[PDB]
Formats: C-alpha cells, sequence, structure tokens
RNA sequence: ACCAAAGCUAGCUCAACAUACUAAACAAAUACAAAAAUACACCAAAAUAAAAUAAAACAUUCACCUAACAUUAAAGUAUAGGAGAUAGAAAUUUUUAUCCUGACGC
RNA sequence: GUUUAAAAGAACCAACUCAUCUAUGUGGCAAAAUAGUGAGAAGACUUGUAGGUAGAGGUGAAAAGCCUAACGAGCCUGGU
RNA sequence: CACGCUUACAUCAGUAACUAAUAAUAUACUGAUAAUUAACAACCAAUAAACCAAAACAACACUAAAACGUUUAUUAAUUACAUUGUUAACCCAACACAGGAGUGCACCAAGGAAAGAUUAAAAGAAGUAAAAGGAACUCGGCAAACACAAACCCCGCCUG
C-alpha cells in the first residue's frame, strides 16, 4: 500500500497534480495562453539609504540595558495625544465632536494602510 | 518485583551455602 | 523461579502513627453517645457503599441506580454488560441449583 | 468444500 | 515576505510594496560544474524568481540577468530508534546568471595558516618524544622503572 | 491465475475514494473521522 | 555588491571571531521608526552572511566560527520584530480598538470542536462563492457523542495526571522525613 | 536553541546537548528516577561563587569555592575538595595528565559559610526594608553577600574593544523616537517621498 | 491483592534433588522428574 | 556542462530534414529567413537587463539554423562523419 | 564458562471532593486530490431498534440492553404472563450541614 | 507479413490474449509457477486511464460464477 | 515516456557486526556533503449564429452510420522574468521473488553471465543418439518421433 504519514506534496502526484508550493500568485492567465503578470501583485521591496546609517548589527557590550517596559495603548495615548487634549481643554476650545485634529482616524477606509483589515503585509 | 522477605533471607542461605560449598574455610 | 539475590531493605513500620493510634475510635459512637449516629455514618468510601453489603451483582445493580447517570460511556456500557453477564449466571449457571 | 487456510506472517519487529 | 497575509489585488488596487522582508537567503558553492557568470542561492519556497531579483537588485545592488528556480527534495528515508522516519526539510536552489558579463567565483573561506600549521607540526612531534620517553624498555621485560634499586 | 497483486497504485482514485473530502462529504464519513479522532489516529485519512 | 554575503577576507581563516551584544527590546524601542527600518536590513545582510558562513562550513567540515553570532543577529531580528508589532498594537487598538489584526469568528465545525475561523479576503460576497458555501460550521446530532467522549477522555486524563502528583507528592514526603 | 530531554533522563554533570552525555545515554534509554528533595526557587541558598563547607566525605571540615551547581538533582560541586582523579589522555600506547575531577555534593552535605567568622551557619531568606532580599544567617545573626560569578562566555564588561560591526553606547543609548500615531509604513513612506494615488477597492473577509 | 509463590525454587528443589542420579533430561527437567521420581518411591 | 546552457535532453525521432524530402529535385538551398520571435525582442532583452545578448540571440539564431540546413544537405548529398564533406 | 538471572521505578486502578465539562498550540496554509492566498451561489434530510440468548425446540413472550430520580420499607406484594419461562409496580414511609481521602489495589 | 474481386464474427501465422495435454515443482521461482506443446489472432478482439452498480444486495453468454488470495453469500466494529 | 515508489540516485570515506540468502566490495548497508535549472508536461475564455454529407494513402463507396473544426458578431485585467513535475539500478507480489505490468522506437551501435572449487556413486530432472522389430507398451499412440496424412460414428449448426 502507499504511505500515509509522508506529505502530500505535487512531487507525489500525477503530471495533472501541479500544486504550488507556498509562494504567492503573481498574475493570470492571458488570451493565447500564455501568463499575464501584474506589476501590482509583486511586492516591492521598498530599501532605504545605508549610507549615513550609523547604526550596526550588534551594540556595545558595556552598554546598559533597560527594564522591560512593553509599550501599551494608555502610554501610547499619554505621549502622543495627553498634551494636546489637555492643552486644548486649558485653552477652552475642545471640542468632543470633532477630535481629527489629535490623530484619531474615525474610518479607517480612506487612508491607505489601514489597521483592522490590514492591508500591507509588513 | 515480588514483595517477600522470607525468600529473600533463604536464598541468602542458600547463597552462603553455595559460597562454603566453592571456597571451604580452615 | 530466580528468587532475587539481594535482601530487601527492612521496612521501618511504626504500629504507633496516628492512624494506628486512633483507629476505630468512635465505632461505639452510638452505644456511648445517646443514640444520634449509627457507625454508618463513619464509614469512608464510594456513596453507593457507605453503610451496605452484597454480592457482586448487588453492587452493580446498586452502582448503576445511584450514579448511574454520572458515569462515562464507556463506564456505563462495561457495567450494563456485567449486569447483564452476571445476572445471566446467577440465574442460569451453576450446580445446586 | 474447497477449504484453504491462508499463512499468517510474523511481526516485522522480531 | 512569507507567513504573511498579501493585499488581494483587484483593478485599480494600489503597489504592493513590502517594506521588512522576511526572506533570508543563502549563497552556496555549486556541487556541480557551473559556468562563471552563474551564482547558487538556496532561497526560502515561498520566493519566486521575481522576489530574488528584486531581492538581489535593490538590497545588494547587483546586475542580475537570469534567474531560474527548482525544488530540491530533502531525504525520508533515516529511521529513528522508534523506526521513525526522520525528513530532511526540502529546500529551494535558485541560479542567476549576471548581466554585465561579471564573472563570479567562490571564495575559500577557510585559508589553512603556515604558523598554525608548523604549530601542530609541533605538537605532534611533543605527542611522539613523550610516546617515545614513556614506550618501556625492552631489554627490562615489564620491570617497573620507577624504582631506583 | 496468480493472486496477491490486487493493488495497483494510483494517487486519484487512492484520494478519490479515502481522501478527506470523500470523507467529509458524507455524514457516514464525518463519523469515520471523529472515530479515528477519538482513537487518536495520526493520519486521519490518506 | 556581492561581496557582502562574505565576511571580511581577513576574518576568513580566523578561529575566533568575537562580537558585540544583540539588540534588546529597550534599545529597540528607544529608536525611532526610520532607525528600525534600516537597522531591519542591516541585520538583514549580517544574517544572510552568517547563514552563508553556516552553510559554507557544514560544506567544509568545519566548525563555523564562533556560531553565536548567528544566535545573536536572529534575537535582535526578532526584538525589532517584537516592538515594530507592539507599536502596531497599540496604533490598532488606538485607532479601532481590536485586538487582532485579522479578522476571525468562533466557529464550530463539522467535528463538534470550537475553532478560530480567520477570514479570507473574496472578491465576491459570503453567498456567492461556491469554495465558502460547501463549508459547514455546525454539528450534526450524531457529533455530540463524540463531544461527550472526548469530555470524558479529557477528564481522565486530568484525574489520573493528579493522582499521579498526589502520588510523587507523597513518596518524596516518605522519603524525606525532614518535617 | 533549546533541546528537549525525555521526562526520564538523567543529569549527569554534562550538558544535555553534549557528545560525553550522548554517549553516556543515547536517545533510547529511560533509567530508574532518583528522589530529588523539591526545592523551589524561593528557598534555593546556594549559589555559585560563594565560599562553602563540605560536612561528609574524605575530606570533611574543609571549605571550598562553588564552581558549579545543578538544579535538577540538588547537586552543588566545589573545586578540588571532594575529588577522584581521573585519566583524559588516553591512547593506544599512551596515557598521562591524570587530574583530579570533583564529585558533586547535596545541599544538606554542604552549607554556606560566612565571610565574618569562617564559620558554618544556616542561611534564611528574609526581607529587609530597603526592598532586598538577602541571605541572613541565624547562628550568629549577619547578613551574606551576593556572590557575583563571571558568565560562562567570558567576556568582562570593564576591558572590552568595540569592534567593526559593534555600536557604541551613546549611539544604543541614543533616543529619537517620536510617539506619533503613523505607522511605519506610513513613516517610510512620507520619509522616501513614495506616493501613492488609488486606493484599494471593497474586500469582503469571510 | 496479587500473590504469587515465592518458593517456588525450593518447590522445585524438593523434587529434582531425587533425580540427580538419573540419566537423560529427567535429572534436570520438572515436567519429567516428577514421573521418573514418582515411580522411583 | 551543455545542461547549464540549459539545454535538456530528450527521446524522440532524430530525423534530418532539408525542408522537402531525398526525392525532391531541388536539394540545396539558397537563402534562409528567420523571424525573431516575441520573447526576444530589444525592449524584453532591456528590461532583462541583456543589452549584449541583443547581438548573441543573432548569432545563435543564425548558427544554428545556417548549420543544421547546410548539414541536412550534405548528408543529403551523401557525406556523414565517416564520408566527410569534400566540397 | 557461555546463554543467562535479580533489582525499583516509570506509571497505572478504584473511589471522595471539585471548579461546573470538547487541555496546550493556533504567524501563514487547511473539507481543489486537507494544510494550494484570490470570482456570481445553491444549501440541506428525517421514518420504532434487531438478533445472538432463555422458554432445555420454537412461532406469543425473553430482566439490563447507551431514554435520570436517588436511599430505607411496602415487596418480590398487587398485578402481567404459549397464566409457561419469566416480568413486576404504586398508594404510603425513611434519609442532618463541612473537614476528618485515601487504599488488608499492581 | 501471406492467400484472398474482402477488415468474410473466412484461412496460414507473428506481436498480443487465453490456457488443451504432458513432465517438473508441491514450505516450490510461484498461497497456481517453469518447459515443451496447444486455441484465437480485423473481432461477440485485447488493453491503458477515469467513473458507476455494495451484501435482505450488486453483477452474471447460470459455473449457484465473481464482488481485494477462505463467498450457498464479502470484510470490520458492536451486540459479545 | 506514462502510471507508481519517494532519494533507495551522485561524490568522498568505512565495513568487526548490521542489508546482499556466501565472499570479494557496494546500485541495495553506514556517515558526511551535494543534486533534478524549461523550450518538454500540468494549470492555460465565455455568449449567439452559419454549419446533414465519416474515418480506412480517400479517387469514391459499404454498413454497425462513426471521436477529432473553422468563420462571423459582443465583451476577453495587458504589464520583461509567474507556480509546479525533472535523480535512480525504481512499480504491484511478506523478499535484491524464474510471476503481473500501458505506449513509441530498433533487434544491437544497446543489455548482460548458465559454472564458489573439485570428483564424475546410486536415485531424480533435461537433452542427444541407437542394431532388428515398429504400438507387440498402455485405460487410451500419454509422451516421443527422420511422421506431421486419409477416413467412420456420438454430441453440439458454426465464431464465441
Ligand atoms: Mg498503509
Ligand atoms: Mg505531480
Ligand atoms: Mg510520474
Ligand atoms: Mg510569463
Ligand atoms: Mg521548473
Ligand atoms: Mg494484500
Ligand atoms: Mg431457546
Ligand atoms: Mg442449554
Ligand atoms: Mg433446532
Ligand atoms: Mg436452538
Ligand atoms: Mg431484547
Ligand atoms: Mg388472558
Ligand atoms: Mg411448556
Ligand atoms: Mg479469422
Ligand atoms: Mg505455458
Ligand atoms: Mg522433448
Ligand atoms: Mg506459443
Ligand atoms: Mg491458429
Ligand atoms: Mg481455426
Ligand atoms: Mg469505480
Ligand atoms: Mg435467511
Ligand atoms: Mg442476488
Ligand atoms: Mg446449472
Ligand atoms: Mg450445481
Ligand atoms: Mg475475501
Ligand atoms: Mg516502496
Ligand atoms: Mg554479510
Ligand atoms: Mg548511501
Ligand atoms: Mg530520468
Ligand atoms: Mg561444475
Ligand atoms: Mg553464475
Ligand atoms: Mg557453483
Ligand atoms: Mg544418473
Ligand atoms: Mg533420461
Ligand atoms: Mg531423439
Ligand atoms: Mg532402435
Ligand atoms: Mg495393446
Ligand atoms: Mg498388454
Ligand atoms: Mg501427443
Ligand atoms: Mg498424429
Ligand atoms: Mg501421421
Ligand atoms: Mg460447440
Ligand atoms: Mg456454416
Amino acid at each position: 500500500g502507499a504511505d500515509r504519514m509522508s506529505k502530500w506534496t505535487s512531487k507525489r502526484g500525477p503530471r495533472t497534480f501541479c500544486k504550488g508550493r507556498g509562494a504567492k500568485g503573481t498574475g493570470f492567465h492571458g488570451r493565447d495562453g500564455k501568463f499575464v503578470q501584474i506589476k501590482e501583485m509583486i511586492p516591492e521591496l521598498v530599501v532605504p539609504e545605508l549610507a549615513g546609517f550609523k547604526l550596526k548589527p550588534y551594540v556595545n557590550y558595556r552598554a546598559p540595558e533597560g527594564t522591560d517596559t512593553p509599550l501599551t495603548a494608555k502610554q501610547l495615548f499619554l505621549e502622543t495625544a495627553a498634551p494636546a487634549i489637555e492643552k486644548d481643554f486649558k485653552a477652552g476650545t475642545f471640542d468632543p465632536e470633532h477630535l481629527e485634529k489629535y490623530g484619531f482616524e474615525p474610518t479607517q477606509e480612506g487612508k491607505l494602510f489601514q489597521l483592522y483589515p490590514k492591508n500591507f503585509p509588513r | 518485583a515480588k514483595k517477600g522477605f522470607r525468600a529473600a533471607y533463604r536464598f541468602q542461605k542458600e547463597l552462603e551455602r553455595w559460597r562454603l560449598l566453592r571456597c571451604p574455610p580452615p | 523461579f530466580h528468587v532475587r539475590v539481594t535482601l530487601p531493605p527492612r521496612k521501618v513500620v511504626d504500629r504507633w502513627n496516628e492512624k494506628r493510634a486512633m483507629f476505630g475510635v468512635y465505632d461505639n459512637i452510638g452505644i456511648l453517645g445517646n443514640f444520634e449516629k449509627h457507625p454508618k455514618e463513619l464509614i469512608k468510601g464510594p456513596i453507593w457503599l457507605r453503610g451496605w453489603k452484597g454480592n457482586e451483582l448487588q453492587r452493580c445493580i446498586r452502582k448503576k441506580r445511584m450514579v448511574g447517570n454520572r458515569m462515562f460511556i464507556d463506564d456505563l456500557h462495561n457495567l450494563n454488560k456485567r449486569i447483564s453477564y452476571l445476572y445471566k449466571h446467577f440465574n442460569r449457571h451453576g450446580k445446586y441449583r | 468444500k474447497k477449504r484453504f487456510t491462508p499463512p499468517t506472517y510474523q511481526p516485522k519487529y522480531k | 515576505a512569507r507567513n504573511v497575509l498579501y493585499p488581494l489585488y483587484q483593478l485599480g488596487n494600489p503597489q504592493l510594496r513590502v517594506f521588512r522582508t522576511n526572506f533570508f537567503i543563502q549563497l552556496v558553492r555549486p556541487g556541480t560544474a557551473q559556468p562563471e557568470d552563474t551564482v547558487q542561492f538556496r532561497i526560502p519556497m515561498e520566493m519566486t524568481r521575481v522576489d530574488l531579483r528584486n531581492y538581489l537588485e535593490r538590497i545588494y545592488n547587483v546586475p542580475v540577468a537570469a534567474v531560474r528556480t527548482r525544488v530540491q527534495y530533502g531525504s525520508n528515508r533515516r529511521r529513528d530508534h522508534r523506526n521513525i522516519r526522520i525528513k530532511k526539510p526540502d529546500y529551494k536552489v535558485a541560479y542567476v546568471q549576471l548581466a554585465l558579463g561579471q564573472t563570479f567565483t567562490f571564495p575559500d573561506l577557510f585559508p589553512e595558516r603556515k604558523g598554525a600549521s608548523v604549530d601542530v607540526d609541533v605538537r605532534d612531534q611533543v605527542l611522539e618524544d613523550q610516546r617515545q620517553k614513556h614506550s618501556p624498555d625492552p631489554r627490562r621485560g615489564g620491570v617497573p622503572g620507577w624504582f631506583g634499586l | 491465475k496468480a493472486r496477491g497483486n490486487e493493488y495497483q497504485p494510483s494517487n486519484i482514485k487512492r484520494k478519490h475514494k479515502h481522501g478527506w473530502v470523500r470523507r467529509l462529504r458524507t455524514p457516514t464519513g464525518v463519523q469515520v473521522i471523529l472515530r479515528r479522532m477519538h482513537k487518536g489516529r495520526k493520519s486521519l485519512s490518506h | 555588491g556581492l561581496e557582502e554575503f562574505f565576511d571580511d577576507p581577513k576574518n576568513w581563516g580566523e578561529e575566533k571571531v568575537k562580537s558585540g551584544a544583540s539588540w534588546t527590546c529597550q534599545q529597540l524601542r528607544n529608536k525611532s521608526n526610520e532607525d528600525l527600518h534600516k537597522l531591519w536590513y542591516v541585520l538583514l545582510k549580517e544574517r544572510n552572511m552568517l547563514l552563508t558562513l553556516e552553510q559554507e562550513a557544514k560544506r567544509q567540515r568545519l566548525p563555523m566560527p564562533s556560531p553565536e553570532r548567528l544566535e545573536k543577529v536572529v534575537d535582535s531580528m526578532d526584538a525589532l520584530d517584537k516592538v515594530v508589532q507592539e507599536r502596531e498594537d497599540a496604533l490598532r487598538l488606538l485607532q479601532t480598538g481590536q485586538e487582532k489584526a485579522r479578522p476571525g469568528a468562533w466557529r464550530r465545525d463539522i467535528f463538534g470542536r470550537i475553532i478560530w475561523h480567520k477570514f479570507k479576503q473574496w472578491p465576491i460576497p459570503w453567498y456567492l462563492n461556491k469554495k465558502y458555501n460547501r463549508k459547514r460550521f455546525f454539528a450534526m446530532p450524531y457529533v455530540e457523542r463524540f463531544v461527550r467522549m472526548r469530555i470524558e477522555k479529557q477528564a481522565r486524563i486530568k484525574a489520573r495526571k493528579r493522582s499521579l502528583e498526589r502520588k510523587k507528592e507523597k513518596f518524596l514526603q516518605e522519603k524525606f522525613p525532614h518535617l | 536553541s533549546k533541546v528537549t530531554l525525555p521526562p526520564n533522563y538523567r543529569y549527569g554533570m554534562s550538558r544535555p546537548g553534549s557528545l560525553s552525555d550522548k554517549r553516556k545515554n543515547p536517545p533510547g534509554t529511560r533509567r530508574r528516577r532518583v528522589p530529588v528533595e523539591p526545592i523551589s526557587d524561593e528557598d534555593w541558598h546556594l549559589f555559585c561563587g560563594d565560599k562553602v563547607e563540605i560536612l561528609e566525605g574524605k575530606d570533611a571540615g574543609k571549605q571550598g569555592k562553588v564552581v558549579q551547581v545543578i538544579r535538577q538533582r540538588n547537586w552543588v560541586v566545589v573545586e578540588g575538595l571532594n575529588t577522584h582523579y581521573r585519566y583524559v589522555g588516553k591512547t593506544v600506547d599512551y596515557r598521562g595528565t591524570m587530574i583530579p575531577s570533583e564529585a558533586p555534593l547535596l545541599h544538606n552535605q554542604v552549607k554556606l559559610v560566612d565571610p565574618t567568622d569562617r564559620k558554618p551557619t544556616d542561611v534564611e531568606w528574609r526581607f529587609t526594608e530597603a526592598g532586598e532580599r538577602v541571605r541572613v544567617s541565624t547562628r550568629s545573626g549577619r547578613i551574606i553577600p551576593k556572590p557575583e560569578f563571571p558568565r560562562a562566555d567570558g567576556i568582562v564588561p570593564e576591558t572590552w574593544i568595540d569592534g567593526p560591526k559593534d555600536t557604541s553606547v551613546e549611539d544604543a543609548l541614543e533616543k529619537t523616537y517620536v510617539p506619533r500615531l503613523k505607522t511605519l509604513e506610513e513613516e517610510v513612506m512620507e520619509a522616501m517621498g513614495i506616493q501613492e494615488t488609488r486606493r484599494h477597492k471593497k474586500v469582503y473577509w469571510y | 491483592l496479587r500473590s504469587r509463590v515465592t518458593d517456588r525454587y525450593w518447590r522445585v528443589q524438593e523434587v529434582l534433588k531425587h533425580a540427580r542420579h538419573f540419566r537423560g533430561r529427567k535429572n534436570r527437567c520438572y515436567r519429567l522428574a516428577v514421573r521418573a521420581v514418582t515411580r522411583a518411591f | 556542462k551543455p545542461d547549464k546552457l540549459p539545454l535538456f535532453k530528450r527521446q524522440y525521432e532524430n530525423t534530418i530534414f532539408i525542408g522537402s524530402k531525398t526525392a525532391d529535385p531541388l536539394c540545396y538551398g539558397h537563402t534562409q529567413f528567420h523571424l525573431l520571435p516575441d520573447k526576444l525582442k530589444r525592449e524584453k532583452l532591456l528590461k532583462q537587463n541583456c543589452a549584449d545578448q541583443i547581438e548573441v540571440v543573432f548569432r545563435a539564431n543564425a548558427i544554428a539554423s545556417l548549420f543544421a540546413w547546410t548539414g541536412a544537405q550534405a548528408m543529403y548529398q551523401g557525406f556523414w562523419s565517416e564520408a566527410d564533406v569534400t566540397r
């Protein structure tokens, strides 16, 4: 009999069984049977300029570490919006209906990189 | 493992007998 | 028939521990206590056996009647099969009849 | 009847 | 990137951009006779020809011309002490032919040192001398040579 | 004539007769998968 | 720039190649997004070079010079990924309030189990997808017995594990009479 | 990397993933379990680097420094006190270098010594008013300092030189995070000046 | 209460001690010695 | 090795054809015309970053096609390895 | 003298209590031929338990037989039964809270 | 391939398909084989792949044949 | 080549023992390291209309009435390089089994070795040859043969 514990890959089947190995698709099938590759589907690697970047893969051994303080939503809010909203309330122009000036986003569907749908891979 | 001490002591006696039969003391 | 070749460690059993010193202490609780509690109440064990005694068939019957609604599937099936076998054997098999 | 007894193999770990 | 969900493309969708790629490649020496303009990489299973091309052209700035990929299957023949098969993992091997006529040659990453070889030779000579001086004298016949008389 | 070679391997027939989809497309095959899961089988189907 | 896959030619035959310590989560959090995005590739090149060196050492049947650099680089990249994901999690919790970045639902498959079905991206709604429609998120009346069997099996496993722990504690107390 | 060990495992003063250990017990063995006294991490006073005294053995009443500790069997070893002699250099026609290796000791056979009077005392964990947990003796009534031991890596932070691929302390401690409400993706896009005008279409999730 | 026999060694020796001067497997094997000893008596 | 060109081995009917059967009275060739396909266009090569191969493709097409033609003509005349060509 | 022999542990079993009951892992992929990112649908169904056995055969019958009401009595009583084998209530009665949980179990 | 104005459920005889007779083999090469010898060999022919008919049944140019080496009715599990 | 098995394939090294039904050593054991690179193959348009006129060298016909297609009109993202199969002495038969295995090419230019070493007892299996006779053997001319022909009945028309 055949084997059941081994993985069922494309190498173990007939000619008509061609299963992918996990890569993402990059296009579709055109008119004359060929493959039309879409340049918007291929990932564009955004590489920065490492010329004047003074940072190495390792750090100094004598450099001190820090206590583990995982960044939280409350800490991020206190760092980015608490001073602005506090100053606005002290000045007396606070508007509870409009919070877009402090960084809040009502709907994610407007901008490019939304957070809940996660339109960006990485 | 057999729970018991009588068999162990009796076999100790048998071992002493075998030792005496093997190496007779002066 | 190969018997062990070494002496086992002598179990140092103290006959004066708490359990062995207080064993059966309240067996006469009803007699010496203006009967309110039967010695049945001192029996610790399964619920279907606290102050009761019977053969295997009666034990299985009582267990199924008392705690049968909480047993597992395989346990209840094995109990039913044991009940059936004991019924057939005790009511149809034997010598003295 | 044509009664035939098929042979039984042994486990391969032995 | 691998192990990450890609956005579904539709007509008019933005360009898919990856900022922190999760692909890690190795540069392996060809086991067979390879031409001069050909480089052999071991890439993850989720990497394509265009992905490796962009990887080599953007991160390392290599003028590549052609990319050819294959999937090498790892052996599932060896057994454990429980008679369970231990599978070596499959891997993707890519061959990249350079564009501008650059000739690549895998370097000798382990050149032996003359001083190290001389030190090893001196250690071997010292061990041989120690064995010779610890060897028993045949004219004694097993009598220990520690006691004087 | 000569017997014993009644098994002629073919992956299409294998996966169509004892495959995961074949087991899940029927209520009896779902019971088969549930029984194999209760027993703890490493392989539930082909 | 194909030489970046190898170390400096003066460190090729070296037996021991010392390096600094790894990046820690606090040091990553102290930096900005630009520096993290650049350090990602700075670490990626070192990781590729170290993997090349490891494969070449395996090929030459020689030990890799100080193999702890690869462990340090992987740890540093893991810390960087964790910091970026923590910032993303805080931002998405502040903007939307969702804990997870991918939509999902607590479903009950045909096997009676409770699973967390993640959602996939489809160009058509759910009531028009053939492949999705022939899926079943519900249990038939014949799965209750198997669910109860699983419950009883897990209960028996937990009970015998607890009994094992109790017996081990009693055995240790009897073996060490330091009380 | 962490190696996985079977539940029936025996610790023999060797690294669990070492060739000596793999030769001692191959992955097909499961020896009898030795009873190990339960000692939690909050009640382990024996650390690595402190001067302790031996209670039982041929070298009894002697004091030595702790070199290694094994929590899985409540073992501790001191350097050159309870020793047996073993050969390491072994060949077909030569032997030599009979080195004295050290046998492990139990916490019942070894107790910590205070640096004040150099006498065996019993150690008890106390909580000082300054928020520290320091081991305090009960025989004399004094505290025991922490025996700081050099790490197994062999590098000291006092004398260290930065290499070509190491950052300086200033560059490692330089804080440049501006905590705003933009993702890394949007930050990098605005930094590199990439312009994306079109937006995604309606995507269904189920 | 599992009860097993522990003195089977001596139970066998008490019969084998009467067959040590026999010929063949009757002086070794117990199944063949119990019959040869009974006939002897 | 020729497998790194890349070239791939195959097994099928090995035929020596000039463009017509040997019974054809016109057993000699004058001029061939070869149209390059769309896979080997100048724009496609420039996108592939292969500018020096714009002439390599022409040279390879010529060296293969014309050699096949002249070899078919010679073997139609009756010349082969052990009967090497005279004219 | 070979072959060999002996360990005491891994762990199991039966109960009590118990939160109240499909453990942990779930980055991606998983009911396309499972672990294959990505296209205009179809989705779902129920209809009594039977027999082996006992009645020394076997035809009506044959306790339990994967449906809760537990315990002490009424009571194996009234009743139901080829009135055979066997089956079998009810009305009416009794049941004091917690720890004292481990093992004449391997 | 040969004979035939014939691709005639014609003839001779290959590949191929069956298995008439004999001799070996009988824990054998083989839980049905080898060697020789036989029958058909343009057809009611052999054969590849894939699907369907499932046991109170299916299928059967009826041998009560075959339905994964034991079928007057498969095998496994449960009743047990 | 297809189907099927998955690394058993390749290089180096070792074989005291494990696999080869024995050795030598090694495609069948052990360890390390490498490998199968697409042009061949797989995935590779719908909606209506014109369409009776077989394949068999198809000229034209027979009966058993026969798979295999273009054109026209409307929409078919349009932009190099997508993904997958590429080893082998191999599969199904408990085995390194005298068995079972589809297709296209040729009958060698490719594959291999019947004998581990002796002697030449009986009996056994296979073959060759045999005076004179030529079925007298035997249930029967079974088998064998330098023959390989002609007739008479029984039962089924015949092929199957
Ligand atoms: Mg199997
Ligand atoms: Mg395939
Ligand atoms: Mg194939
Ligand atoms: Mg293309
Ligand atoms: Mg390919
Ligand atoms: Mg079989
Ligand atoms: Mg009866
Ligand atoms: Mg009877
Ligand atoms: Mg009868
Ligand atoms: Mg009967
Ligand atoms: Mg019944
Ligand atoms: Mg009546
Ligand atoms: Mg009667
Ligand atoms: Mg004919
Ligand atoms: Mg034959
Ligand atoms: Mg013959
Ligand atoms: Mg023939
Ligand atoms: Mg014929
Ligand atoms: Mg004929
Ligand atoms: Mg079928
Ligand atoms: Mg019937
Ligand atoms: Mg029928
Ligand atoms: Mg008939
Ligand atoms: Mg008949
Ligand atoms: Mg059968
Ligand atoms: Mg196989
Ligand atoms: Mg051998
Ligand atoms: Mg090998
Ligand atoms: Mg091949
Ligand atoms: Mg011979
Ligand atoms: Mg031979
Ligand atoms: Mg021979
Ligand atoms: Mg002879
Ligand atoms: Mg003869
Ligand atoms: Mg002859
Ligand atoms: Mg004659
Ligand atoms: Mg006659
Ligand atoms: Mg006669
Ligand atoms: Mg004849
Ligand atoms: Mg004749
Ligand atoms: Mg004749
Ligand atoms: Mg006939
Ligand atoms: Mg006729």
